[PDB]
């Protein structure tokens, strides 16, 4: 399942996903064409910040929905 | 890339720090074996790369000062094949009054649409134009970062029918007119004590609507952004 993160700028990364794929997960998924290392990275969904251990299928992502990258250099 | 990498660099040092040369020296080693240990990620970089990424991070006050030190309210910034680009090395400009409204505009837009654009407006003002930190922190939670905004008549004693305080639109008139033609629109709140109400200036514009206090509010908005840019003068 195909799913969409956008930065902050407006650039878009397209990322497949499985149900039991986790946060770190897919923060590493992005890292693979961003190299951030996580301790940065930050995503955000309705709102609401991603909890780290939680599943992809615990927040009901869905294909395209766009789950919103942010940076957070001083944490880490 | 670069700047995330710096950040990493300085946050290794901690009060012990390193010299200016010295951070150069290490961020031109790292660059040289790359972060990579990819390709869509990684040029070569020069000191002069060095000098602007700690120059936006001095600018965000990430750190203090010939000895350079890491740190811990302030100002931010308004941020705004592959080999064709990298290879052109270079990249300041002048912006214009409209040019700047509308790049500001947008910023808000997209924060609003992020997380309604009046509360937007507010909370961004609320931050002195700050980075999404505040919205991390919101993400994190609300109560305190809502509370940094803090989100007869009584005052005209002439008696007339019917935050918290739904007062006549007389008094309020007067009160708008009063701190912006003084140009004190800064933090505006309700004049009754303990209401400290992030005021949404689409109601203080229900307030009053002279053309003239469009002017002056269009006027105080475009200054309180240009004052809070840590790269515009
Ligand atoms: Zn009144
Ligand atoms: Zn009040």
């Amino acid at each position: 399942m195909l799913i969409k993160v956008k930065t902050l700028t407006g650039k878009e990364i397209e990322i497949d996903i499985e149900p039991t794929d986790k946060v770190e997960r897919i923060k590493e998924r992005v890292e693979e064409k961003e190299g951030i290392p996580p301790q940065q990275q930050r995503l955000i969904y309705s709102g609401k910040q991603m909890n780290d251990e939680k599943t992809a299928a615990d927040y009901k992502i869905l294909g395209g929905s766009v789950l919103h990258l942010v940076l957070a250099l001083r944490g880490g | 890339l670069l700047s995330c990498l710096l950040v990493r660099i300085l946050k290794a040092h901690g009060e012990k720090g390193l010299h200016i040369d010295q951070l150069v020296c290490l961020v031109l080693e790292a660059w040289q074996k790359g972060p990579n240990p990819g390709h869509t990620v990684a040029v070569a970089c020069t000191s002069t790369d060095v000098l602007s990424c700690i120059l936006h991070l001095l600018g965000q006050g990430y750190v203090k000062r010939q000895i350079l030190m890491y740190a811990a309210m302030g100002p931010c910034r308004g941020q705004a094949e592959a080999v064709a680009t990298l290879a052109s090395l270079q990249l300041g400009r002048t912006m214009s009054p409209q040019e700047v409204e509308g790049l500001m505009k947008q910023t808000v837009r997209q924060v609003q649409e992020t997380l309604e654009p009046d509360v937007a407006q507010h909370l961004l003002a609320h931050s002195h134009w700050g980075a999404e930190q505040l919205l991390q922190s919101y993400s994190e939670d609300p109560e305190p970062l809502l509370l940094a905004a803090g989100l007869h008549c009584p005052v005209c004693v002439s008696p007339l029918g019917c935050c918290m305080h739904y007062c006549c639109k007389s008094c309020w008139n007067e009160y708008l007119t009063t701190r912006i033609e003084q140009n004190l629109v800064l933090n505006c709140t309700c004049p009754i004590a303990d209401c400290p109400a992030q005021p949404t200036g689409a109601f203080i514009r229900a307030i009053v609507s002279s053309p003239e206090v469009i002017s002056k509010y269009e006027k105080a908005l475009l200054r309180g952004y240009v004052e809070s840019c840590s790269n515009l003068t």
